[PDB]
């Protein structure tokens, strides 16, 4: 069903989505981690999972589920089973088994066969090894994928058998090329056209196609070696045509094999993934400490206790001896042993969400084979936390019996205090957003009874198709407040948690209630938007309170991270982003190319024909209250905006159904008939140019008109809808039975179709209405509609898909289905749980880093594409210096100020200016509302007003800040920027 | 001695600025005049660009003198009082044109983005959307223009922010557009110059174009000039009244030398019965026409 | 006798010209000054793009005064 | 002195550059076979972003290095 996996088919598509069902999979394992994982795969909808465990629920675990409860604890349920009711939740299409068959080296592992994948967490080293070499000696071999974590560390492992096969490297479609000279060479070369360079690479495959002159080439295959920006090789062409015109090129998509080893073979190298390059060699240290760790915990059959120095000098000498048995042979940081051994029993929520996520994917590659799976290992930590803390004491990290001693463990005491004194302050609920309010339940942010509190705003309701991606909602919240509802689940997660929900939207008018104490009052803010403008704002006014902001967004298998922190680094605004280009406007109108161009065409004439024309239409007939008054006027001469237009609107107004059948059919006549032949007859297709090119060469096609006919189902469809759609403009009832094809027959057959080739006559035809008192109150009404993607029956995705797919063929291009053409008219951003996942780890993992007070060092920002897949991890831009004149310099996070009093005028604030900063301004704009610019006539006076009665403010501001300017050193230049300053009407 | 005087009248008319929109106790926008995008301005509450602040400042200075003055053709320009981010534009037809002494408003919005994107242009004097004058030109007032339209094409043929300058755009504008033979702003017609049948077209299209200003750009104008503009208007149009009724009458003469034809009889025929029937009423609003 | 020019970029070039100075030698003479080509060296002086084989006082254009830079036309 | 960039999607492109070539230009070198303007891009060397202004001897950046670019993102 569509309603539910909308996005979710724009990331996968219909084939993989095929594959995606029909599906068993196997989970060891409900810790943490494991919990997650189950939740994101059922979020993506298996037909059948199964999960397994043997161990009990204890209250320690608390702590790291948020499905658990008292009464489980109480009972001590088996963990399988205390959760099973919970994930069916989630999603009922999708069949969910719990087990609890204890695993040994004896238990026959015959029965996993029924699966196709396994993961597997907490789990033996050996054990894992015999079960990889039975999986991955089956046929058709079975995937297997292996994941733990423990305190700040975990590892990924993955393997896919020997040999495996993927249909698609990366998923960006491919590009389209058109040829503008071709050379009948040995080899050929084939010339792009004037700028838009093809951007290829030597090695990749193509195909052409409606080619003059070296026909031959059509439907054909080469290989090419790209020479110029411009320009590139191909095979042999001497032997065909001399090149004519015309021919376009696509990239062709070719499916890969990768390969991979066993897990033993793997562990004396392992080929992990760089996702940072300032310590490349550091994942191979991580790596043997962790294979370390595992020998000490099979010697001793126990984890090292905290503090406990011999266990560090034993990890240390077994991390030693290992190391040297490597095949590469690398060094032993000693740091790294002795942060792993003083927190190898923590447990971190954010990082295990993360690698949920990621580990997620790579389910999703195993099963489908869509994407480049990784190879062939993967280590995430976050040791930054801790290098920073310097050498603190173990009774910190000592439990106290709570459900906050993992996270005790893993950083202290005193730091989960200051978290649970936080006022943190959240803008948008969308998905991302529930993601943020589990990891804050899981954190105990803002617990204290006495401080700590979360302020959450949205004006969405909740939607169908929202609760794909959103989990903290259900089916039955539809049509519901996304604020309360969150705030609810959140609270039965957790019962300390003090949330304040709003329904309200944050915009500039709005400004009042979240005025500057409020800001002041919150310690930090997080944003999850989905628009550019509202991140600028939110930037903007937090820049005028010096907080520490955060910001991610996201995009398929693409996501970002930014962190903002005061006086340290730069603002969003300090960089641009890629704005949306746009078509040039005569090839929409009159030739275009692509699909999407008739698209937005077809969505333009839409909103011109049922939303601008009723709308002028309502506006002039409340303008003027008699018909016969505006007669009268234009009669005597009296000019009227707009009175053409809607004078002829009113004259062509139907009555009946008939009538609207027949303006349908009309208008269908005029937009795919008429118009093509009149621009044949004003361009003639042999027509040439100065040069001699012909003037309907490429990117031009010509068009072609083509004949009206009932049997095609693109004309049933149109005029269906055309015609519910006028009488619904025209408020004139009808009955579905009407929309039957025999009745529109019988409406037809008399209606003749005009061939192809003022003031007066809108008076006699106003007079005519008139007299015929077709100038009612009601007849001075109109229907005014709005664009609905949602509706599945107000048929504006029907009609505008026919439109499309109509005018498509007029310039005979392959027409479009309804599902590509909904999300191109929708702008429908696709969107997945995993990323989403991952990204709100990250956030939550940096957020104690901005609250511990960190070095400027130790914050990173990450950017990531799954699908390669591949993450980056960086420095966050300094604060940049800029300085003006006489070596006084300021950053972005400086603002001047200035105390008035109630005679106080400009040339005292200007004087007032040069005495305190030294410098004198040249120029005062309140916003983009300008108060004094010399220039501009009259204003030398304005020197001589009281700031009160020349600004006008607002009584509950005690202040006003205003932007400034100041003359460049030397002449021609642009005035100086200047911090902008607050000035205060009084003390 | 005449241009002389028109070009010192004009000058002082320069640039100047008027109240536009205001504001009550609620901040509500109230437009005093007819604007093209009153949506976008109210939908665009946002302060925080600055940098176009800067750069109108800069910009405004060159502005108030660089501005072209000659009695063949000048530009007008007015502002609001408070907001700088409106403007209206007034152009006349330069000489040698069908446009000759013509009048035509634009309106002009600057994003928020400025000068990061170029600012928006739009013609409000399309006669009712009736009539397309150029080409380039359409109902709506809308142009094409590769320099406005950010689009692929070419590096030099993009809105520069560096390098661009907007007035700089008013300039491209007349001996661009605004040519004696617009009917050749027309790619791949250009091809037949020389040819007679393009001369017959070429011929036609300027009668169509001479009728279709007389009607909407001196009448239409002069019974109900802009507020902004009013004065100006009459102020031109009042030195002008004999040399434009002579180069009218001159119109009229030279239009009707082709009714003798067949392939353009009726539509030369149509022009002419037109624009004697337009010069009649502008005569007598011309023998009216105050100090 | 010069004539101030205002150019896109803004630099004000005032060079010596004589009353009859054709175009075509201005379309050559001002070609490296820039490295405008000729063809994109569309000019206008009294609002008005010019002839190469005219002169200046053909126009009756004044000593020292500014004429402006345009580019090349192309549409939607 | 050659230099590769690895964009995201899986896009390398081979550039040739000069250690005292400031960045400014370097980012501008990118312009005449992708077309995104200078100041639209982010580029990465090793996890320090550069810096406008600054060069290769700078950032200590060698032969056969790789740098990345990268774009932020606007969906939720
Ligand atoms: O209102 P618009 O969306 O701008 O569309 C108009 C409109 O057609 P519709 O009423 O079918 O929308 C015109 O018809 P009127 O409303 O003025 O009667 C029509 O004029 P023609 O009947 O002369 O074709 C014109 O087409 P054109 O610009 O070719 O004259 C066409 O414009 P588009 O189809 O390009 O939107
Ligand atoms: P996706 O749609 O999952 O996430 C975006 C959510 O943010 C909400 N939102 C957008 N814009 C605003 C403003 N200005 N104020 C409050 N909330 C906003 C959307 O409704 C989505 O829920």
């Amino acid at each position: 069903d569509d309603a539910l996996y909308s996005r979710q088919r724009y990331v996968l598509g219909d084939t993989a989505m095929q594959k995606m069902a029909k599906s068993h999979v196997f989970l060891s394992g409900m810790g943490g981690l494991g919990l997650e994982i189950a939740k994101n795969l059922v979020l993506a909808g298996i037909k059948a999972v199964t999960i397994h465990d043997t161990e009990k629920c204890q209250a320690w675990d608390l702590g790291t589920n948020f499905f658990l409860s008292e009464d489980d604890v109480v009972n001590k349920r088996n963990r399988a089973e205390a959760v099973l009711k919970h994930i069916a939740e989630l999603n009922p299409y999708v069949h969910v088994t719990s087990s609890s068959v204890p695993f040994n080296e004896t238990t026959d592992l015959s029965f996993l066969d029924k699966y196709q994948c396994v993961v597997l967490t907490e789990m033996k080293l050996p054990l894992q090894k015999k079960i990889n070499d039975f999986c991955r000696s089956q046929c058709p071999p079975i995937k297997f994928i292996s994941a733990d974590v423990h305190g700040i560390w975990s590892r990924l492992f993955c393997d896919f058998g020997d040999e495996f096969e993927v249909l698609d490297t990366t998923g960006e479609e491919p590009k389209e090329i058109f040829i503008s000279n071709i050379t009948q060479a040995n080899p050929g070369i084939v010339t792009c056209l004037e700028n838009h360079p093809h951007k290829l690479e030597t090695g990749q495959f193509l195909t052409f196609r409606e080619i003059n002159g070296m026909t031959g080439l059509n439907g054909s295959i080469q290989q090419i070696t790209v020479i110029s920006p411009f320009s590139f090789s191909i095979g042999d062409t001497t032997e065909l045509e001399p090149y004519l015109h015309g021919g376009i090129a696509v990239q062709v998509k070719t499916p890969k094999t990768v390969f991979f080893e066993s897990l033993e073979r793997q562990l004396k190298h392992p080929k992990c993934l760089i996702v940072d390059f300032s310590n490349p060699e550091a994942p191979l240290e991580i790596h043997t400490a962790m294979l370390a760790l595992d020998q000490f915990q099979e010697k001793y059959s126990r984890k090292p206790n905290v503090g406990c120095q011999q266990d560090s000098e034993e990890l240390l000498k077994l991390a030693t001896s290992i190391s040297e048995t490597l095949e590469e042979k690398p060094d032993v940081n000693a740091d790294i042993v002795h942060w792993l051994s003083w927190t190898a029993q923590g447990f971190l929520s954010p990082l295990a969400a993360a690698v949920g996520g990621v580990a997620s994917q790579e389910v999703l590659k195993a099963v489908t084979g869509k994407f480049s799976p990784l190879c062939q290992w993967l280590y995430l930590e976050a040791a930054d936390i801790v290098e920073s803390l310097g050498k603190p004491e173990c009774e910190e990290f000592l439990p106290r019996g709570d459900r906050y001693d993992a996270l005790r463990a893993c950083i202290g005491d005193t730091l989960c205090q200051k978290l649970q004194n936080l006022n943190i302050f959240l803008v948008g609920c969308g998905a991302i957003g529930c993601e943020m309010l589990k990891n804050f339940a899981l954190l105990g942010v803002g617990t204290s009874k006495e401080k700590g509190m979360i302020t959450v705003t949205d004006p969405d309701l909740i939607e169908k198709s929202n609760l794909n991606r959103q989990f903290l909602f259900r089916p039955h919240h539809i049509q519901k407040p996304k604020s309360y509802t969150a705030a609810d689940a959140t609270l039965k997660i957790n019962s300390q948690i003090k949330i304040d929900a709003h329904l309200n939207k944050v915009c500039p008018t709005t400004e009042t209630i979240y005025n500057d104490e409020f800001y002041t009052k919150q310690d930090v803010i997080i944003t999850a938007l989905d628009n550019v403008e509202a991140r600028r704002y939110v930037d903007s006014r937090c820049l005028a309170n010096l907080r520490p902001l955060l910001d991610s967004g996201t995009m398929g298998t693409k996501g970002h991270t930014e962190v903002i922190v005061p006086h340290l680094t730069e603002s969003y605004n300090s960089h641009r982003d890629p704005p949306e280009e746009e078509i040039p406007f005569s090839t929409l109108k009159s030739f275009p190319a692509a699909i999407e161009h008739t698209i937005q065409w077809a969505r333009d004439k839409f909103e011109s024909s049922f939303s601008h024309k009723p709308s002028l239409f309502n506006k002039f007939w409340q303008t003027y209250s008699s018909a016969e008054e505006v007669l009268q006027k234009i009669q005597s001469g009296h000019s009227l905006e707009g009175c053409f237009q809607v004078i002829k609107l009113l004259s062509r107004r139907p009555r009946n159904w008939s009538q609207c059948v027949e303006l349908a059919r009309l208008k269908f006549e005029k937009y795919f008939n008429h118009k093509a032949l009149q621009l044949l007859h004003c361009f003639p297709l042999d027509i040439r140019l100065k040069d001699g090119s012909l003037f309907w060469q490429s990117p031009k096609r010509p068009p072609s008109p083509i004949k009206f006919d009932l049997n095609e189902p693109l004309h049933l469809s149109f005029l269906q809808n055309a015609a519910k759609l006028y009488a619904t403009v025209y408020c004139i009832p009808f009955a579905e039975e009407d929309l039957s094809a025999d009745a529109l027959l019988n409406i037809l057959s008399e209606v003749k179709i005009q061939e192809f080739k003022d003031e007066r006559n809108a008076i006699f035809q106003l007079e005519k209405a008139i007299l015929s008192n077709e100038a009612t109150k009601s007849d001075l009404q109109m229907a005014v509609l709005s664009f609905e993607k949602d509706d599945d029956h107000n048929g504006h995705i029907d009609f505008i898909t026919a439109a499309s797919n109509l005018r498509a063929k007029m310039y005979s291009i392959e027409p479009a289905d309804r599902f590509k053409t909904k999300r191109i008219a929708g702008k429908i951003i696709p969107a997945i749980a995993t990323t989403t996942a991952t990204v709100s780890g990250l956030v939550a993992l940096e957020m104690i880093k901005v609250t511990g007070g960190y070095p400027f060092e130790a914050y990173k920002n990450c950017f990531l594409n799954l699908a390669i897949p591949i993450v980056v991890f960086t420095e966050t831009t300094e604060v940049r210096k800029t300085k003006i004149r006489n070596g006084i310099s300021f950053t972005i996070w400086d603002r001047w100020t200035v105390h008035g009093k109630e005679d106080f005028t400009l040339l005292d604030f200007i004087n007032a200016v040069k005495e305190k900063y030294g410098i004198e301004p040249t120029m005062v704009v309140q916003g983009v509302k300008m108060l004094y610019v010399p220039v501009m006539p009259g204003h030398a006076k304005r020197l001589k007003l009281t700031m009160h009665k020349l600004v006008k403010p607002t009584t509950e501001k005690k202040y006003v800040d205003l932007t400034v300017s100041f003359a460049p050193d030397i002449d021609g230049d642009e005035d100086l920027p200047g911090p902008p300053v607050r000035y205060y009407f009084s003390h | 001695s005449l241009e002389e005087k028109y070009v010192a009248v004009m000058k002082k008319l320069q640039f100047d600025t008027f109240e536009m929109v205001s504001e009550d106790e609620d901040g509500k926008l109230g437009f005093k005049v007819n604007y093209h995008y009153m949506s976008q301005v109210k939908n665009a509450n946002d302060a925080n660009s600055a940098a176009r602040a800067r750069r109108l400042a800069q910009e405004a200075v060159t502005l108030s003198t660089s501005l072209p003055l000659s009695s063949s053709s000048s530009v007008f320009v007015r502002c609001d009082e408070e907001r700088l981010d409106i403007m209206k534009v007034l152009i006349t037809g330069p000489a040698d044109t069908p446009y000759a002494n013509g009048c035509f408003e634009f309106d002009v919005y600057f994003p928020q983005d400025y000068p990061s994107s170029p600012p928006l242009v739009n013609l409000e004097t399309t006669g009712g959307h009736s009539v397309r004058f150029n080409p380039n030109l359409y109902n709506d007032g809308k142009v094409c223009l590769s320099i406005l339209n950010t689009w692929h094409g070419r590096p030099e043929e993009k809105w520069n922010p560096q390098t661009s300058s907007f007035l700089q755009v008013l300039v491209s504008v007349q001996s661009l557009i605004l040519v004696a033979e617009p009917y050749f702003n027309e790619p791949g017609y250009e091809r037949s110059r020389g040819t007679p049948s393009g001369t017959q077209s070429s011929r036609e299209y300027d009668g169509n174009i001479r009728q279709a200003t007389v009607k909407w750009a001196m009448l239409e104008q002069i019974r109900n000039p802009s507020p902004c503009f009013k004065e100006v208007i009459h102020k031109h149009f009042y030195l002008k009244r004999v040399e434009i009724m002579a180069q009218c009458e001159e119109w009229i003469a030279d239009i009707q030398q082709y009714s003798s034809d067949k392939r353009v009889g009726r539509t030369m025929s149509h022009h002419a019965a037109a624009l004697k029937r337009h010069t009649a009423q502008l005569r007598e609003e011309l023998l009216k026409l105050p100090c | 006798m010069q004539i101030f020019v205002k150019t896109l970029t803004g630099k004000t070039i005032t060079l010596e010209v004589e009353p009859s100075d054709t175009i075509e030698n201005v379309k050559a003479k001002i070609q490296d000054k820039e490295g405008i080509p000729p063809d994109q060296q569309r000019l206008i002086f009294a609002g008005k793009q010019l002839e190469d084989g005219r002169t200046l006082s053909d126009y009756n254009i004044q000593k020292e005064s500014t004429l402006h830079l345009v580019l090349r036309l192309r549409g939607a």
